[PDB]
């Protein structure tokens, strides 16, 4: 029906396919941050989780703040004691674009633990304004796996929830996940997802709607397979404990398949 | 820039936004529109970052263009194309004469073009009426003001129920559906395009229960054969008076076959059957559509 836009979804991926490349982050910036690291990101991102969860948030809205991390710290150089301003004014905007009721700016004031002042995260959010220069409208890979699951035969809600999880994991770890696009990203987590559930592979059709196979995801589906594996393990856990609840069906829960056999 | 080069002619519009002025480009001599946009006690309001990074994106003939944006510690103006009128005053301007058909029919498909395009690109617009529909006097109509507009997904979410100016306000909405999509645009349109034939609200009701009321009236009171799934929908009341539904050609007498025909699909009450703007393009209405100036000083 029209809550899936028939006359207008192949445009639509197209242009999402056409601005990811140009709302694309720098794949090689943390090389040039002098003060912050892939390991402090990761922290960030994982907190950014945490508040996503406390005022319930759309996975949407991380994504999109994630986007505008990036992209700001692809230009600008940021202290380590700044990173958490650059965050929450970044997860303010995202909230404003995405949400239905965004909190309040003094609700983010307040979840940083009043490390910032109602005037510093004012003050950043025009700043990162200034620098996206107003383009708020990012492809995320949430976009791209809505669109994947209209392929399933039978839409599986397993399949995916494990999908938007393993997708949300790929946020946390710039290396490797910065050198690749949404769209990717999206089809391996939707490939993985239903490989883990049903057994089922990639299909034809969406072949058909990305131009992607098996072959041309296997370097994002061994990454991502690897970070599926380890995830128990990795020092930030918020997307686990997230995922434990019914609302995303418990899929962290399910147990990685040990091999992918492509 | 910018700031120092405009000139300021008058003042030409007011929203909350919101204050839009006339000005000039002292430089190029460029007549542009100022949106002046207040700031502050929650930063940039969302309306203003949607609107903005929406129309950063949406580059189409039928859309108003976003020039530019100064941005600063208290103030933020967006710059657009000036236009001299909108369609809510050219209809006023028209009584006597009503509007010509060569123009109603260019306006219309001139609007489905721009809508096509806002829908092509995941954007629902949320507010289509008269009054922000903006016209030259080279013949062009364009969409403007998309502080209510939306960038959507696929296949979509639920968004905010406001939403659109009552009269032109689409059931399923009104009935309170968990998810609306590209249709609610296109029933919005169709108000619009009854209203340029009569120069009078299609709908004009003052409450949602009387704007329903004044739907059924007109177009019967939809069952589960001309809508299915209607009585399991939130705000349905089997309570609803039924309603016959009108010979069509009474709603707008004036209106042609083709025209009659477009206007149905634009109305359909099952926003599955609801014709959408890309489809309407091709439809018969507009085989001999020109694009004529206006038949009015502006
Ligand atoms: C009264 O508004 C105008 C009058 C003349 N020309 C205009 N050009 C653009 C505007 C306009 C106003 C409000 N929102 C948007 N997006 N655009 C406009
Ligand atoms: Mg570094």
């Amino acid at each position: 029906s029209v809550n899936e836009v028939p006359d207008y979804h192949e445009d639509i991926h197209t242009y999402l396919r056409e601005m990811e490349v140009k709302c694309k982050p720098k794949v090689g910036y943390m090389k040039k941050q002098p003060d912050i690291t892939n390991s402090m990101r990761a922290i960030l991102v994982d907190w950014l989780v945490e508040v996503g969860e406390e005022y319930k948030l759309q996975n949407e809205t991380l994504h999109l703040a994630v986007n505008y991390i990036d992209r700001f710290l692809s230009s600008m150089s940021v202290l380590r004691g700044k990173l958490q301003l650059v965050g929450t004014a970044a997860m303010l905007l995202a909230s404003k674009f995405e949400e239905i009721y965004p909190p309040e700016v003094a609700e983010f004031v307040y979840i940083t633990d009043d490390t910032y002042t109602k005037k510093q995260v004012l003050r950043m959010e025009h700043l990162v304004l200034k620098v996206l220069a107003f383009d708020l409208a990012a492809p995320t890979i949430n976009q791209f796996l809505t669109q994947y699951f209209l392929h399933q035969q039978p839409a599986n809600c397993k399949v995916e929830s494990l999908a938007m999880f393993l997708g949300e994991l790929s946020l946390i770890d710039a290396d490797p996940y910065l050198k690749y696009l949404p769209s990717v990203i999206a089809a391996a987590a939707f490939h993985l997802a239903l490989y883990t559930v049903t057994g089922q592979s990639w299909p034809e059709s969406l072949v058909q709607k990305t131009g992607y196979t098996l072959e041309t995801l296997k370097p994002c589906l061994l990454d991502l397979h690897q970070t599926y594996l380890r995830a128990p393990q990795h020092a930030q856990q918020s997307i686990r404990e997230k995922y434990k609840n019914s609302k995303y069906h418990g899929v962290s829960l399910l147990n990685p398949p040990e091999t992918l056999n492509v | 820039g910018s700031m120092e080069n405009f000139q300021k002619v008058e003042k030409i519009g007011e929203g909350t936004y919101g204050v839009v002025y006339k000005a000039r480009n002292k430089l190029t001599g460029e007549v542009v529109a100022l949106k002046k946009i207040r700031l502050d006690t929650e930063g940039v309001p969302s309306t203003a970052i949607r609107e903005i990074s929406l129309l950063k994106e949406l580059n189409h003939p039928n859309i108003v263009k976003l020039l530019d944006v100064i941005h600063t510690e208290n103030k933020l103006y967006l710059v657009f194309e000036f236009l001299h009128q909108d369609l809510k005053k050219f209809m006023d301007a028209s009584a006597l004469t009503g509007i010509p058909l060569p123009l109603i029919k260019s306006y219309l498909f001139q609007l489905l073009q721009g809508l096509a395009f806002c829908h092509s690109h995941r954007v629902l617009h949320r507010d289509l009426k008269p009054q922000n529909l903006l016209i030259n006097t080279e013949g062009a109509i364009k969409l403007a003001d998309f502080g209510l507009a939306r960038a959507f997904g696929v296949p979509v979410r639920t968004y905010t129920h406001e939403v659109v100016t009552l009269w032109y306000r689409a059931p399923e909405i009104l009935l309170g559906c968990k998810y609306y999509s590209t249709a609610v645009d296109i029933w919005s349109l169709g108000c619009i395009f009854a209203e340029m034939v009569t120069r009078r609200a299609l709908f004009p009701g003052d409450s949602e229960i009387d704007q329903l009321f004044r739907i059924f009236r007109t177009l019967g009171t939809p069952d589960e054969v001309v809508w299915p799934g209607v009585t399991s929908m939130p705000d349905y009341k089997p309570s609803f008076p039924k309603w016959a539904r009108q010979d069509f050609s009474k709603v707008v007498p004036p209106l042609d076959e083709d025209g009659r025909s477009l206007l149905s699909q634009m109305l359909h009450y099952d926003p599955n059957k609801r014709i959408s703007a890309k489809a309407a393009l091709a439809h018969p209405f507009f085989q001999d559509v020109t694009k004529p100036v206006p038949h009015l000083r502006l």
